[PDB]
């Protein structure tokens, strides 16, 4: 080899040096991916395309939030597939989209180059949920004619107590989410059901701790303990 | 109601050019070949592997020079590969991580890339400065980029996903012209070897000749079952071949307006990320989803080879403007350069 | 002593064969498999090429000496092959003691990422480095002795103070850390994982870890404790009935040979992924 | 509708310029196209192996 | 926007000591090795020194090794070169020279203005075919160069490098392996050869390519060049 030659391998060899600095600092981080309808309060869960950083007990994360982009997603999915867990968050309050809701998760979670990706549901505007059920001009069972023969598991997640038909409704459209996972899936991934009030800034915690389980579930797998 | 006799008229346009494209075809391809000698059994071999990518690698372009390479990943860089000694010329940052094409210049000096970002960046690689940077940022687009091509330095041909393609204007940055009839996202580019025609697939299983001097799209083809991929033409300027996600590859014609070849088989099931063509054109390349890439003959539609050797998803393929060389991206980071 | 003979024989060819074949397709499979090239196998190929070095030199000499107490071999031999016997005997229980500690780096903090393939080159060449030099005693103390008709390597020491020193680092290195290291690692990965499916499946995780640090206790603590009380308290110093004490030693070495041929089994094989992953690999 | 318009107008141009051009037909095609592969089989290295001599990605 | 300017200067007695400084600025300096270049008043062109990309590989010429220091610093952009065991021989013009290396890149495209250090009172050999030749503009006028050795790598690429020196100002770089022109350079001039004999070829000569021409190798270190030749106007 000559001096240019020399020269020129000694400049590859810083090349590859930062790149692999580069590469180390980017590893250790966590993205995620956002997803969900219109209304549904995507950019306020945390408080080209959107992204977000925040960071919890020295871990830092990135949320793509995608709006750019028109409803056309089926085709630049490809990209987001190695993310640790994918953020579907759910306007539970308005019960006309539902349904519109459940159809579009149910293609998220058997999409093909998401076979492999944990889901973590955000059910958003509790509160407004709360309200309208107590109100009693709307019914979830002039949708849904499942929600009538349904019962209460008998379970209480709240602290204070509310009206019981309050907790029955939740559980319930939190029902058929999961139920609409562990239809299929094979246990590769699962989800991670949660009630999010609109003025809630309880997230942060909720997302890091959710993905902290989907991080272990993958060094049990990978590391032949199972 | 003008809707009812406007369809009426449509469909009688697409019985009648199915007429006139049906009485042209007095032959098969695969018929006219059968007196012809098979290609037969090829051994390719791993020359050498670039490594250095820490992310899925999305794109490659090979150099006009026949020894230099651009490679994306979502890592966030752009490296360029000096083939014959494996070294990294130079490291290119992106503001964007998100990057799904590039192409090089064919007088070397620039470098492009584009992805879920909306913009077409430039870059001027031989400037007295010694470094890399920025030349322009051309937006416009409404949708995530999927195919760049230079045409002659000063011409920029961009595929994005909101259903159309354009030329651009370097200097000024403004779009010269605009193509538009596809329905869905469009996928792929190719520039002929005049650099007057080129074409376009998009997610309508649909192929489609455009005239860039005017802007007007003169050439249509349709039959694939599932979303286009990519598009790579002829050498000799004259036909095209287009890999669908449907698991085959189709041979079209310009002249004749028709499929000639449908490049399938029995135990293939996967999609298709990539096509390309040898020196001669004998040779059909395909980058496929069973994380290997098969060596189909465009003249028999049979498998003369398989390339295999990566362990993730096959991403982006290459043939070097001698011919002598194949650069096959894939998922898992690495470059392999098979001869 | 006792009509053990053909039965002990049989045993100890059984552990030649069963840890030889496991150690070679283990090799093999990960050599000629692609997608098995990981940080997690690359401690299961040093366990195994560890235990092939163990299987190949000491299996057929300890054997030999066990049956007969006569040493077959030269200078050269006597000073060589119990350096490569102990080195590769040290060199497994430090693999062992560091899978434990990548297992609970794993569990325990998955979200400060560690073990990555230089961490783990890196823990290799170290753990060599240790056993090589801390095994320069026994290469440089040993010497073949004749008795009037007998042959046996045994240590001369300018003292009774520098074997006793020596013999209890031994112990401390070879037991007493390692196993500390792995009960320390493994009680925590048992208390975060035990303290509905995916409970149950983690529960029977963490009882075939536990069983694993199990079984390497049981299997090393003979040799161990023989060899201190021998070395340090100067038991069996003035012996008459020799054939207790060799057939102490014979059942102490067969208990470590038995766990060699375990391991290649108990950590990878009969795992559901690693099997299926061999199978594709080789069918 | 304009774009139906837009589409008829689209459709009858594209057409009519194929269907009043030149049609090549299929055997002269495919013979144009084997012609070319021929051509150019003797300069095309990746069908014809080459010696090691010439080949730049020797090991 | 490029530029590079030295430091110390002055009268210097056998003996003491010195230290040099120049500073880069409008490029990357971190990417760009640096040379340093000695011409002697009645001499010409001579290596000195060469540090390499972030402080990396140091080459120092055989009559000055173990005498000289040579040192960068990235974050002001400046190179330093300490001067011990003065005597009259180092009595002579020093420059500073960019430097990059990759596949195609230019090595010697930029040079500094320089800095006078007066002092009180194998190898590749090229010889120049002549040190001094009458020219009339607008005819062609051929220089020659010749090497000890062949400057034919096995690589394919030879390492000739010809560079200008206007009468009081820095040389510059005119072509690089004996085929490419450096940017900015107009197409007039040309070269070719193989194995040990080279020529340089200049078209159309005009009043601004009168100077001295040299030749230099960048096959092995040490690096070295031509007597030069020098073209008269007449
Ligand atoms: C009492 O056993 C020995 O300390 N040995 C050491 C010297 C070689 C001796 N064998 S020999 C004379 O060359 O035929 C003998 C055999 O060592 C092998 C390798 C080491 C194993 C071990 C020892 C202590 C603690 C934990 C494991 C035992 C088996
Ligand atoms: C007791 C002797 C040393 C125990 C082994 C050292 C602890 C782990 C070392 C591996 C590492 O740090 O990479
Ligand atoms: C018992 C004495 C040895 C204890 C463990 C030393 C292992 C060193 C490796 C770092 C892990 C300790 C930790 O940070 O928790």
């Amino acid at each position: 080899l000559s001096a240019e030659d020399k020269a020129a391998v000694e400049r590859s060899k810083m090349i590859d040096r930062n790149l692999r600095e580069d590469g180390e600092k980017a590893r250790r981080t966590l993205r995620l991916l956002l997803l969900g309808a219109d209304n549904s309060g995507k950019s306020t869960i945390v408080k080209g395309i959107f992204e977000t950083k925040f960071q919890v007990d020295k871990v830092n994360f990135h949320m793509f939030d995608v709006g750019g982009q028109r409803d056309e997603r089926r085709k630049w999915i490809q990209c987001f597939n190695d993310v640790t867990a994918i953020i579907f968050v759910v306007d539970s309050s308005d019960y006309n989209r539902l349904q519109e809701a459940l159809n579009d998760f149910k293609s998220i979670w058997n999409n093909r180059w998401l076979r492999t990706i944990s889901v973590i549901l955000f059910l958003n505007k509790q509160d407004l949920l709360a309200e309208k059920v107590l109100a009693g001009k709307s019914k979830i069972e002039d949708y849904f004619p499942e929600f009538a023969r349904y019962t209460t598991p008998e379970d209480a997640t709240p602290e204070p107590g509310e009206d019981p038909r309050v907790t029955r409704a939740k559980y319930f459209i939190r029902k058929e989410f999961v139920d609409i996972s562990t239809a299929s899936g094979d246990g590769r991934h699962i989800c991670y059901p949660h009630f999010t009030c609109a003025v809630d800034t309880e997230n942060a915690r909720r997302i890091f701790n959710d993905c902290k389980d989907i991080i272990l579930q993958m060094n049990l797998r990978e590391y032949n303990l199972v | 109601s003008e809707l009812d006799q406007l369809r009426q008229e449509a469909e009688q346009l697409k019985n009648q050019i199915r007429d006139a494209r049906k009485a042209c075809a007095d032959a098969t391809l695969s018929q006219i070949t059968n007196n012809i000698d098979p290609v037969g059994r090829i051994q390719m071999r791993t020359r050498r592997t670039l490594r250095g990518h820490l992310a899925k690698i999305y794109a490659m372009h090979w150099g006009t020079d026949s020894r230099l390479l651009v490679s994306a990943s979502q890592d966030g860089k752009l490296i360029i590969w000096d083939s014959y000694t494996t070294n990294k010329v130079h490291a290119i940052p992106l503001r964007s991580s998100w990057v799904m094409t590039c192409a090089y210049a064919p007088s070397g000096n620039y470098v492009a890339c584009g992805g879920l970002d909306n913009i077409c960046s430039i870059y001027n690689l031989k400037t007295r400065e010694g470094n890399v940077r920025v030349s322009r940022e051309l937006a416009g687009h409404t949708g995530y980029l999927s195919c760049c091509r230079f045409l002659d330095d000063n011409q920029i041909v961009t595929s994005s996903g909101d259903t159309t393609c354009a030329l651009w204007d370097i200097e000024t940055g403004q779009q010269t012209t605009t193509f538009t009839g596809h329905t869905g996202d469009v996928m792929s580019l190719s520039l002929a070897p005049d650099t007057r025609l080129f074409v376009s697939g998009a997610c309508d299983a649909s192929a489609k000749l455009w005239d860039v001097r005017e802007g007007m799209c003169r050439q249509t083809f349709t039959g694939h079952e599932s979303d286009i991929n990519a598009i790579c033409f002829f050498p000799n300027g004259n036909a095209f071949a287009t890999g669908s996600d449907d698991a085959t590859c189709r041979l079209f014609d310009l002249r004749a307006d028709q499929e000639l070849m449908t490049y399938s088989h029995d135990n293939i099931i996967c999609g298709i990320t990539s096509v390309s063509f040898s020196k001669s054109g004998r040779l059909l390349l395909a980058g496929y989803d069973d994380f290997n890439c098969n060596v189909w003959d465009a003249l028999k539609a049979d498998r003369a080879g398989v390339l295999a050797g990566h362990d993730n998803r096959v991403s982006c393929l290459g043939v070097t403007d001698d011919g002598m060389a194949v650069a096959t991206g894939s998922w898992d980071s690495f470059l392999k350069i098979w001869n | 002593p006792k009509e053990y003979e053909w039965v002990l024989i049989a045993g100890y060819i059984i552990v030649f064969v069963v840890a030889l074949i496991g150690n070679v397709l283990v090799c093999v499979a990960v050599w000629k498999n692609h997608h098995m090239r990981t940080v997690t196998n690359y401690f299961i190929v040093n366990l195994s090429l560890a235990d092939v070095l163990v299987t190949i030199t000491c299996l057929p000499a300890t054997l030999v000496v066990d049956i007969t107490e006569t040493w077959f071999f030269g200078q050269s031999l006597c000073k060589v092959i119990p350096y490569l016997q102990t080195v590769s005997v040290s060199v497994s229980v430090l693999t062992l003691s560091c899978i434990a500690l990548d297992r609970w780096y794993a569990i325990c903090h998955p979200l400060m990422f560690k073990s990555t393939a230089k961490r783990a080159r890196n823990s290799i060449v170290i753990i060599w480095i240790v056993s090589c030099i801390i095994m320069i005693p026994q290469a440089i103390v040993m010497e073949c002795s004749t008795v009037f008709l007998f042959t046996v390597c045994d240590e001369r020491w300018g003292g009774e103070i520098y074997p006793k020193m020596y013999h209890i680092c031994f112990f401390l290195v070879t037991y007493m850390a390692p196993l500390c290291l792995m009960v320390l690692a493994y009680l925590q990965i048992f208390r975060k994982l035990w303290c509905i499916k995916q409970i149950r499946a983690r529960r029977k995780t963490a009882r075939m870890l536990m069983v694993v640090l199990l079984v390497f206790a049981i299997c090393y603590l003979p040799i161990s404790i023989l060899n201190v009380l021998k070395r340090v308290f100067g038991m069996f110093a003035h012996t008459e009935d020799r054939e207790t004490v060799y057939a102490w030693f014979t059942f102490s070495h067969w208990l470590v040979y038995a766990n060699s041929a375990a391991n290649p089994i108990i950590y990878n094989f009969l795992s559901g992924k690693f099997r299926e992953e061999f199978k594709a690999a080789f069918s | 509708n304009t774009a139906s318009i837009a589409q008829a107008r689209k459709l009858v141009e594209q057409l009519k310029m194929e269907a009043n051009i030149d049609r090549i037909k299929v055997s002269k095609a495919a013979a144009d196209l084997m012609a070319y592969c021929e051509a150019h089989a003797k300069e095309d290295p990746l069908l014809t192996p080459v010696p090691a001599s010439e080949n730049p990605f020797r090991e | 926007d490029v530029q590079l300017v030295e430091s110390g200067g002055g009268l210097v007695q056998p003996g003491g000591s010195r230290k040099l400084s120049c500073s880069a600025s409008g490029f990357a300096f971190s990417s760009f090795g640096m040379h340093w270049v000695r011409q002697a008043p009645e001499k010409g062109l001579e290596w000195v020194a060469y540090i390499s990309s972030g402080s990396g590989t140091i080459y120092y010429a055989d009559t000055v090794k173990g005498r000289f220091t040579i040192s960068r610093d990235d974050p002001k952009n400046t190179l330093f070169l300490q001067m011990t065991s003065l005597r009259s021989e180092d009595t002579a013009m020093y420059y500073c020279v960019r430097s990059i290396y990759y596949y195609g890149s230019s090595p010697f495209d930029f040079w500094g203005q320089g800095t006078t250090l007066t002092v009180s009172s194998s190898d590749i050999v090229m010889t120049q075919a002549t040190s001094s030749v009458p020219v009339t503009p607008g005819e062609s006028v051929s220089i020659s160069c010749r090497s000890s050795k062949s400057l034919l790598h096995s690589n394919g690429n030879t390492y000739l490098y010809w560079f200008l020196q206007r009468p009081g100002q820095s040389p510059q770089l005119l072509i690089y392996r004996m085929s490419n022109l450096a940017s900015g350079v107009p197409d007039r001039f040309s070269g070719s050869g193989s194995g040990t004999a080279f020529t340089l070829t200049i078209s159309r000569l005009e009043a601004e390519d009168v100077g001295v021409y040299y030749c230099m190798q960048h096959l092995e270190y040490p690096l070295t060049f031509g007597a030069g030749t020098k073209l008269e106007l007449k």
